[PDB]
DNA sequence: GGATTACACCCAAGACACCAGGCACGAGCCAGAAAAAAACAACGAAAACGG
RNA sequence: UCGUUGUUUUUUUCUG
């Protein structure tokens, strides 16, 4: 009903400035508590940096999710989308 | 932490910085409300819980 | 001197009143612009 | 007399700035601090 | 020309627009700093004094 | 023996 299927996602595929902020944000935040780490480190200690590393690489298991106006959402996965 | 400085923090969208700065760093609080009637008439007690 | 003291003050309170007009429009994902209600001002921020 | 007292009282203590009529004070002469009066203001609560 | 059908019309009644005064509000930037000041009149007890 | 609290209210002269 609210969500929106996958073939019809008419967003922009790119990601906002803002979605990457929250991103790196919440990545931090997990991995500096005692969380996975789904890719390499070779000498990096602080958790943001590592999270920008990991986004880099496109391996963050984040799945946006995109409020429209009206209240119907659909959800975008941090896999999918092109960052600049 | 001024209104125009709210405003500011609004500018640049730093929402969970605006946030906790006005929460955390500040007179945070926590309450308890009735889901009936929707006011904070609670009688909390918890140590008895 | 009296000029800018004056000025300062005015240009403050209207500083003021324009910022509590327009400070829920929020550019959303379909492109369009709108405040708090929803209600459309833009069909397109800017129109570009 | 004594139920337009009882009135006067109960009005100032939700607020003290009615217009036409004057002002409730305390022995020192202040006038008091009724509930409107403190949520008004750039002091009152929303913007203090 | 009295009688007879035909009607002219107008004027007081009543509904409403509005009305310019007055009358109120009610607002009049931001952050920060320091020193300096802040109720009392009368009353009946109750220690007080010389009687 | 951890613990451990310090006023308001106005007015004033100042600083950017
Ligand atoms: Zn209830």
């Amino acid at each position: 009903e609210l969500a929106i299927l996958k073939e019809e996602r008419t967003t922009t595929p790119y990601l906002t400035k803002y979605e990457r902020a929250r991103i790196l944000g919440t990545r931090a935040l997990q991995i500096s508590m005692n969380a996975p780490v789904l890719v390499d480190i070779e000498g990096e200690t602080d958790p943001l940096q590592i999270a920008m590393k990991e986004l880099s690489q496109r391996k963050i298991p984040l799945v946006i999710r995109r409020y429209l106006p009206d209240g119907s959402y659909e959800d975008w996965g941090c896999d999918e989308l092109i960052v600049d | 932490f001024g209104e125009m400085e709210r405003d500011c923090m609004i500018a640049h969208g730093a929402a969970g910085f605006l946030k906790e700065r006005l929460m955390e760093a500040s007179d945070a609080f926590r309450v308890h409300v009735c889901g009936i009637c929707g006011l904070m008439s609670v009688i909390a007690n918890l140590k008895k819980n | 001197l009296i000029d800018t003291a004056v000025k300062t003050a005015e240009t403050g309170y209207i500083q003021r009143r324009l910022v509590k007009a327009l400070e829920d429009i929020m550019v959303h994902y379909d492109g369009t612009t709108r405040n708090s209600l929803g209600d459309i001002i833009q069909f397109l921020y800017g129109e570009d | 007399e004594v139920e337009q007292l009882l009135q006067f009282h109960v009005a100032t203590y939700m607020d003290n700035d009615i217009a036409g009529q004057p002002q409730a004070l305390q022995k020192s002469g202040r006038p008091v601090k009724a509930i409107r009066a403190r949520l008004k203001g750039k002091e009152g609560r929303l913007r203090g």
